[PDB]
RNA sequence: GGCCGCGCGCCUAAAGGCGUGUCCCUCGGGGCACUGCGCUGCAACGGCCUGCGGGCUCCCCAUCCGACCCGUC
RNA sequence: UAAGCAGAACUGGCGAUGCGGGAUGAACCGGAAGCCGGGUUACGGUGCCCAACUGCGCGCUAACCUAGAACCCACAAAGGG
RNA sequence: ACUAGCCCCGAAAAUGGAUGGCGCUGAAGCGCGCGACCCACACCCGGCCAUCUGGGCGAGCGCCAUGCCCCGAUGAGUAGGAGGGCGCGGCGGCCGCUGCAAAACCCGGGGCGCGAGCCCGGGCGGAGCGGCCGUCGGUGCAGAUCUUGGUGGUAGUAG
RNA sequence: CGCCUCGACCCACGUUAGGCCCAAGGGCCCGUG
C-alpha cells in the first residue's frame, strides 16, 4: 500500500567492514574477522588502517530493518504465509522464497494482488 | 526585545471574554492503524519583513533569472512577501513581475510612484493558469516613463545593464 | 600600558605582642594587581619578616602619570641577576610616561643583556632634570633645532585592502 | 527578588562610603575578606598524583 | 602568504633585485594556486650575503653526489634560470603530481627573450632589495654567482640585453611624444565640451 | 550567568536542567529556598544554606575558553593560568560561559 | 574593442585552494577558498552566506550539456587575509584545487 | 549549523495589530491585572517523473590526505 | 672513570593505547577514545614545503669556521679577542 | 681596570648530507612584548547506537510484561573472565518447498544487519532440501620448517 | 637542410643617502544590446 514510516532512513555507514589483508591474500575471505595479533596496527587502531565495527555504527532502532521502499520484508513460502501480511500492509512486504516454483510464483503474486500486499520480487521466474 | 506576553492580562484581546462551556463538534472503512487525523494548521508564520532599504520607486538591481543586471523600479511588496517590479516593459524590456527580496540590490535612487495605480497586481493575478496583461503593462507605464524623464539620464540608467568590471569590489562598492 | 605602578600598603597579623604592629609601603611596577600583591609578599618576606600566610594586606592603588602629554627624562635604578652574579646598573630613558619608561627598561634588559622580568629589581626610579641626564643619546635629544631625516621608511599600504602580490612599477621613496 | 536585587545595591554603595570616610578622616578602610571562590580545572586527568 | 588572486592567463614577472628566496617564496605559492608564472631577468636576482659566502655555500653542494654514480647524483645547475628553478623546486611538493603540475606552470629565462620584451613585467614589492635589505648589507647578483662556478653565457645575455635596451629607449622616445600630442588633444577637447565634462572636475587627481 | 545558561540540579543523583522554579522548589524547598533568585542569593552571599545550595547544583560543565589561554603550566602570576586572580576569574567566566 | 561571450558579469571569481587542513589530516566537508579583491578577516562577512558555484565540464551530454555545477556557499573567513571556509553540497574533488569557482550574490541583505 | 509542535468561541483590519472595565503610579503614557470551558502534526513557490533523468552500499580509473608485513616470543 | 651499565625509595608512565605536537622515535609535551554535525581550545605554530601574519614594536648580531635557529635531544671545556 | 650580552678563535675522520629541506641577513636568527589567526578522537551544544542508574503501565479498551514508554550519566584495552548472538551436522517434534526444477557451484545483480551472517535476482545443474522449538556433537582455520593433493614464478632458463 | 608513399586591455632604462613622486591605490576601453 502506502508506506506508514516517515522518519528518513540514516545509514552510519554504507560500506563493508572487509577482513584486513583480504585484498593480500587469495585465500582470505572479506567476512570479517577480528584481528587479534599482539603487534596488530589493525587491532591497535592506527590511522590510515581498517576499520573495525563497534556498536557506535548502529542503526536507528525506528529506522532499522527496513528496506529502501520503506517496508519491512517477510519472506513467504504459499499462500497461506501470504495472508498474515493483510493486517500489516502498510509495514510489512513479502518476498517469496527463492525455490518456490513458477506455478505457486502465480498464486502467491495474484493473491497478494486482491489484498493489497507489496511483493518485492514478483516478476521474478 | 519586546515582552508581548510580559503581563498576565491575555483580556485586552478578549475583553468581554467571560462565555459559557465549549460545545465539543460512520468511517466506512477503518484504517488498521492509528493515524491521527491531518487537520488544517491554525499557526500563522508572520508575514516576511521587507529590507529597510526597499522603499517603493526605489531602483533594483536583478541579480539572477533571466534579467540579471536590469536595473528596475520597486512599486510594491505583495502580500506573499514578493516585492513587484516593472522594468519599465519600453526601456529595458522587463515586464510586470514578482521578484524575491534577494536577488535583487537595493540601490539609493529613488522615483515617486505616487500617482501610479497599482492595485489589480497581486498574487492572484500571477496565479499559474495575456491581451488584457499587454494592456495592464501599457498603462502602467506610461504612468512611469515621464516620472523617469523627470530625473535627468535616468531613462538612460535604466535602460542598462550593471555588471560588474574589471578591478570591481562589490562589497566596497556604495550601492 | 603594559605595566602599572602600584602603591601596596600591608602589615604583619595584629597580634597580642603588639596588636598595632608597623605599616609597610612600596611602589611596584607589575602587568595588574595580582602580581603586584605577590612581588610585595616577596619582598615583606626577604626584607622585613613578615610573609603573607603572618601579615595582612590593607591598600593597593596605582599611580599615574600627572602630565601623559610632555615628555620626562626617566632615570631607573636597578637591580639584575646575570647568569654569573648579581649586577647593579642605571639607566636613562625619555618617554611621555614613567610607564613607558619601565616598559622599555624591561625590553632594553631583554635585549642587551638577555635578562627576564623575574631576575630584575627595580631599586628606585625617578625624573631627572635635562640639566643633569648622564648617558648620551638622552642629551642629543636635548636639541631645540633638533632636525635629521627619516632614514628608514617602511613602505606599505595603509589598511591591508590595498595590499596586491604584483605592481607595475618599483616604488619611490627619498627622504 | 526585589529584595535581593536592592540588597546587592547598597552593599556595593556602602563600601563605596565607608572607604571614602576613611580617606576624609585620614586612614585606610580594609575591605572584607573574599567568601566565594569560583575554582575551574584546567588540566586533564592523565598522569596524576 | 596566500596566492595573488589575481586570476590572468599569466603573470610576468621582472625578478631584477629581487632576494632569491623571498622571490622563489611567493612564486612557489603562485604556482600552486594555479597561476602560471614567467620569471624573467634571473641573471639579475639578489641573494643576501656577498659573493664568498654564497660561492662556498655552492661549492658544498656541488660536493654532494653519489658515491658509485655520480650521473645519477644531484645534478647542479649552472645557469642562473635553472638554479632558481631548483630553488623553486624546494619549496614545492614536487614527487606528487599537483606539485608536477605546479612546476609545469613557471617559466624562467636569463635576459628578457621574446614576447616578454613587448609585454608588462611587475614586480614583488615584498621581495625587492630596495625594501628588504639594510642598505650597506652585503649581498651578489645571480650572474655572478652563476658566473663564478660555471656559467658561460653571461657575454651573450649582457650583449642580448644591450640591444633589446637601445630598441626600448627608440620606443620610449616615441611615447614620450605620443603622450605631450595626447595632452594637448585633451586640452582642447576638454574646452569643446567643457559643459558636459563637470561632474568629472572633483575627481580628476 | 552561570546558574542561568549552565544551571543543573541533583536530583535523585541525576542532572537536571533548572529549566523552572519547581526543580529547585522539589530540591532545595525544606530549606526555604523557593526560585533561581533564592539560590543565586545563596551562592553570591554565603549563607546558612551553602552547603545543601551548592551541592545541590550539579558541576557546571564550561566550553573551552574563546580567545584561548597564555600557559597553562605556570601560574598566574608568572604570566600563566594556574593559581588565584581574585577578579579576573570573572574575565574568564565571560569566555568560557 | 568588439568581444563575444557573456554580456554582464554578476558573480566575483574564487579559486580553491584546497580543505580545512592540518599538518597532518584533512577534512573534505569544507573547502577553502580565496576570492579576488577580499584582503582582510572584516571585509569576509560580506560575503558570508552568499552562493558559490563549481562549473566543470564532464565527458558525456546530460541535458543537452557538457557542464555540471556543484553549488555551495561561503560559510566563514579563515584566517586574517580573506581566505574564507566553503561547505558544498557534495565534497568538491581534490582535483579541483587551484580552479575557479563564481561567487554570487543571490542571497542579498542589502 | 541542526529543529518544525498560538488561536477562536467580540468587531474592524490583506495581514502584523488595535479596540473593555477596575485599583494603583506619577509629571506627559503605561504597569500589575480580568481567568471559563474546549479543540490543538508551521509555511510559499518552482523544475522533473521512462529521459542524454535520479540513485548506488557494485566494478574500473584519477586526484588529495592517510597509510611499514602478518603471525609469534 | 663512565655507560643506552649494575642496584634501591616515592609517584607517574609504557608494557596493555590509539589521537595532536616534538621532521622521525614505546616512555617527552598535550590529551586519553562509541558513529556523526556545528562551535572552541591544549601542546605546538603562522616565508614555502604546511593550515595560519612575509602582522604591529624595541634592541642585539654580520659569522672571509657550513653564523644562528624548538624541553627530553641528539654535545662542547679551560682559556682568549 | 673590571664586568656581561651577541659574535669570532680554541673546534680533527673516514660513501655525499642534512636548524627536517629549500632558503632566510631592518631575518624567515637571538632576547623581550602586542593583536589576531591556525590547529587534537580534548571541552561545549545537538542527533543516533550500546552499557549502567532510576522510574511509569489492570476491578486491564488488554501486552513478543522476556514488552513498550520516560529520565540521567557513561563508552581505551593485551593476559584473562562473563553475557548475548551468528554459522555446521544429527535425533525428537512442528511448519513447509521442489521436474512449472532441490542441493551444490558461478555472477561489475539487488538489498538487510555494527558484525558473525542472512534474504532475494540471473545463470548452471538435474534430485532432493529447508525454517522454527528442544536436545545432542568428531561443530567454525591464515599460519603449526602443519598432512595429503593440485598449481605458479624461476623458465623455454641451467643444461 | 634534403627528399614526399567572460574587459583574459597596458614594452622605460635606471635609482632608492634619490629620480612632481610619497605604489597599477593608475590609465584605457560605449563600460550601456
Ligand atoms: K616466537
Ligand atoms: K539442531
Ligand atoms: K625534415
Ligand atoms: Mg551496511
Ligand atoms: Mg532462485
Ligand atoms: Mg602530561
Ligand atoms: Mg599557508
Ligand atoms: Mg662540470
Ligand atoms: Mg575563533
Ligand atoms: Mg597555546
Ligand atoms: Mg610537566
Ligand atoms: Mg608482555
Ligand atoms: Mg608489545
Ligand atoms: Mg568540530
Ligand atoms: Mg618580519
Ligand atoms: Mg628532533
Ligand atoms: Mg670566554
Ligand atoms: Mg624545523
Ligand atoms: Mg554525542
Ligand atoms: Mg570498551
Ligand atoms: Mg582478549
Ligand atoms: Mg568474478
Ligand atoms: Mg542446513
Ligand atoms: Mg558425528
Ligand atoms: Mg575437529
Ligand atoms: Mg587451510
Ligand atoms: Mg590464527
Ligand atoms: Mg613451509
Ligand atoms: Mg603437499
Ligand atoms: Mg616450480
Ligand atoms: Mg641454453
Amino acid at each position: 500500500a502506502v508506506p506508514l514510516l516517515t522518519r528518513k532512513i540514516v545509514k552510519k555507514r554504507v560500506k563493508h567492514f572487509k577482513r584486513a589483508h583480504s585484498d593480500r591474500y587469495i585465500g582470505l575471505k572479506q567476512s570479517w574477522r577480528r584481528p587479534k595479533g599482539i603487534d596488530s596496527r589493525v587491532r591497535r587502531k592506527f590511522k590510515g588502517c581498517t576499520l573495525m565495527p563497534n556498536i557506535g555504527y548502529g542503526s536507528d532502532k525506528k529506522t532499522r530493518h527496513y528496506l529502501p521502499n520503506k517496508f519491512k520484508k517477510f519472506v513467504v513460502h504459499n499462500v497461506s504465509e501470504l495472508e498474515l501480511l493483510m493486517m500489516h500492509n502498510r509495514t510489512y512486504c513479502a518476498e517469496i522464497a527463492h525455490n518456490v516454483s513458477t506455478k505457486k510464483r502465480k498464486d502467491i503474486v495474484e493473491r497478494a494482488a486482491q489484498l493489497d500486499i507489496v511483493v518485492t520480487n514478483k516478476l521474478a521466474r | 526585545h519586546t515582552y508581548h506576553r510580559r503581563g498576565l492580562w491575555a483580556i485586552k484581546a478578549k475583553h468581554g471574554g467571560a462565555l459559557p462551556k465549549a460545545e465539543k463538534p460512520e468511517p466506512k472503512f477503518y484504517p488498521a492503524d492509528d493515524v491521527k487525523p491531518r487537520t488544517v494548521s491554525t499557526r500563522k508564520p508572520h508575514p516576511t519583513k521587507l529590507r529597510s532599504t526597499i522603499t517603493p520607486g526605489t531602483v533594483l538591481i536583478l541579480l539572477a533569472g533571466r534579467y540579471m543586471g536590469k536595473r528596475v523600479v520597486f512599486l510594491k511588496q505583495l502580500q506573499s512577501g514578493l516585492l513587484l517590479i516593472t522594468g519599465p516593459f519600453k526601456i529595458n524590456g522587463v515586464p510586470i513581475r514578482r521578484v524575491n527580496q534577494a536577488y535583487v540590490i537595493a540601490t539609493s535612487t529613488k522615483v515617486d510612484i505616487s500617482k501610479v495605480n497599482v492595485q489589480k497586481f497581486d498574487d492572484k493575478y500571477f496565479a499559474r493558469e495575456p491581451d488584457f496583461k499587454k494592456d495592464d503593462q501599457k498603462v502602467i507605464d506610461a504612468e512611469l516613463i515621464k516620472a523617469i524623464d523627470a530625473v535627468p539620464d535616468l531613462k538612460n540608467y535604466l535602460g542598462a545593464r550593471f555588471s560588474l568590471r574589471d578591478g570591481d569590489k562589490p562589497h566596497e562598492m556604495t550601492f | 600600558h603594559r605595566f602599572h605602578q602600584y602603591q601596596v600598603v600591608g602589615r604583619a597579623l595584629p597580634a597580642p605582642g603588639d596588636e598595632q604592629p608597623k605599616i609597610y609601603r612600596m611602589k611596584l611596577w607589575a602587568t595588574n594587581e595580582v602580581r603586584a600583591k605577590s612581588k610585595f609578599w616577596y619582598f615583606l618576606r626577604k626584607l622585613k619578616k613578615v610573609k603573607k600566610a603572618n601579615g595582612q594586606m590593607l591598600a593597593i592603588n596605582e599611580i599615574f602619570e600627572k602630565n601623559p602629554t610632555t615628555i620626562k627624562n626617566y632615570g631607573i635604578w636597578l637591580r639584575y641577576q646575570s647568569r654569573t652574579g648579581y649586577h647593579n646598573m642605571y639607566k636613562e630613558y625619555r618617554d611621555t610616561t614613567l610607564n613607558g619608561g619601565v616598559e622599555q627598561m624591561y625590553t632594553e634588559m631583554a635585549s642587551r643583556h638577555r635578562v627576564r622580568a623575574p631576575c630584575i629589581q627595580i631599586i628606585k626610579t625617578a625624573t631627572v632634570d635635562f640639566k643633569l641626564c648622564k648617558r648620551d643619546n638622552t642629551k642629543q635629544f636635548h636639541n631645540s633645532k633638533i632636525k635629521f631625516p627619516l632614514v628608514y621608511q617602511k613602505v606599505r599600504p595603509p589598511t591591508r585592502k590595498l595590499k596586491t602580490t604584483y605592481k607595475a612599477t618599483r616604488p619611490n621613496l627619498f627622504m | 527578588a526585589e529584595q535581593y536585587a536592592g540588597e546587592y545595591e547598597a552593599q556595593d554603595k556602602e563600601l563605596v562610603q565607608l572607604k571614602r570616610e576613611a580617606r576624609m578622616k585620614g586612614g585606610f578602610y580594609v575591605s572584607p575578606e573574599a567568601k566565594l571562590l569560583f575554582v575551574v580545572r584546567i588540566r586533564g586527568i592523565n598522569a596524576m598524583h | 602568504v596566500s596566492g595573488s588572486g589575481v586570476c590572468a592567463k599569466r603573470v610576468v614577472v621582472d625578478a631584477r633585485h629581487h632576494m632569491l628566496g623571498r622571490l622563489a617564496s611567493i612564486v612557489a605559492k603562485e604556482l600552486l594556486n594555479g597561476q602560471r608564472v614567467v620569471v624573467v631577468r634571473c641573471e639579475e636576482i639578489c641573494m643576501s650575503g656577498g659573493l664568498v659566502r654564497q660561492k662556498m655555500k655552492y661549492l658544498r653542494f656541488l660536493r654532494k653526489r653519489m658515491n658509485t654514480k655520480p650521473s645519477h647524483g644531484p645534478i647542479h645547475f649552472r645557469a642562473p634560470a635553472k638554479i632558481l628553478w631548483r630553488t623553486i623546486r624546494g619549496m614545492i611538493p614536487h614527487k606528487t603530481a599537483r606539485g608536477e603540475a605546479a612546476l609545469a606552470r613557471l617559466k624562467a629565462y636569463e635576459g628578457v627573450p621574446p614576447p616578454y620584451d613587448r609585454t608588462k613585467r611587475m614586480v614583488i614589492p615584498d621581495a625587492l632589495k630596495v625594501l628588504r635589505l639594510q642598505p650597506g648589507h652585503r649581498y651578489c647578483l645571480l650572474g655572478q654567482l652563476s658566473k663564478e662556478v660555471g656559467w658561460n653565457y653571461a657575454d651573450t645575455i649582457r650583449e642580448l640585453e644591450e640591444k633589446r635596451k637601445e630598441k626600448a629607449k627608440v620606443s620610449y622616445d616615441r611615447r614620450k611624444q605620443l603622450a605631450k600630442l595626447r595632452v594637448k588633444a585633451e586640452k582642447a577637447a576638454e574646452e569643446k565640451l567643457g559643459t558636459q565634462l563637470e561632474i568629472l572636475a572633483p575627481i580628476k587627481y | 550567568e552561570l546558574i542561568y545558561k549552565r544551571g543543573y540540579g541533583k536530583l535523585n543523583k541525576q542532572r537536571i536542567p533548572l529549566a523552572n522554579n519547581k526543580v529547585i522548589e522539589e530540591g532545595l524547598g525544606k530549606h526555604n529556598i523557593i526560585c533561581i533568585e533564592d539560590l543565586v542569593h545563596e551562592i553570591l552571599t554565603v549563607g546558612p544554606h551553602f552547603k545543601e545550595a551548592n551541592n545541590f547544583l550539579w558541576p557546571f560543565k564550561l566550553k573551552a575558553p574563546l580567545g584561548g589561554l597564555k600557559k597553562k603550566r605556570n601560574h598566574y602570576v608568572e604570566g600563566g593560568d594556574a593559581g588565584n586572580r581574585e577578579n579576573y576569574i570573572n574575565q574568564l567566566v565571560r569566555r568560557m560561559n | 574593442k568588439g568581444r563575444q561571450g557573456q554580456r554582464v558579469r554578476l558573480y566575483v571569481r574564487g579559486t580553491i585552494l584546497g580543505y580545512k587542513r592540518s599538518k597532518s589530516n584533512q577534512y573534505e566537508n569544507t573547502s577553502l577558498l580565496q576570492i579576488e579583491g577580499v584582503n582582510t578577516k572584516e571585509e569576509v562577512g560580506w560575503y558570508a552566506g552568499k552562493r558559490i558555484a563549481y562549473v566543470y565540464k564532464a565527458k558525456t551530454k546530460s541535458n543537452d550539456s557538457t557542464i555540471r555545477c556543484i553549488w555551495g556557499k561561503v560559510t566563514r573567513p579563515h584566517g586574517n587575509s580573506g581566505v574564507v571556509r566553503a561547505k558544498f553540497r557534495s565534497n568538491l574533488p581534490p582535483t579541483s584545487m587551484g580552479k575557479k569557482v563564481r561567487v554570487f550574490m543571490y542571497p542579498s541583505s542589502i
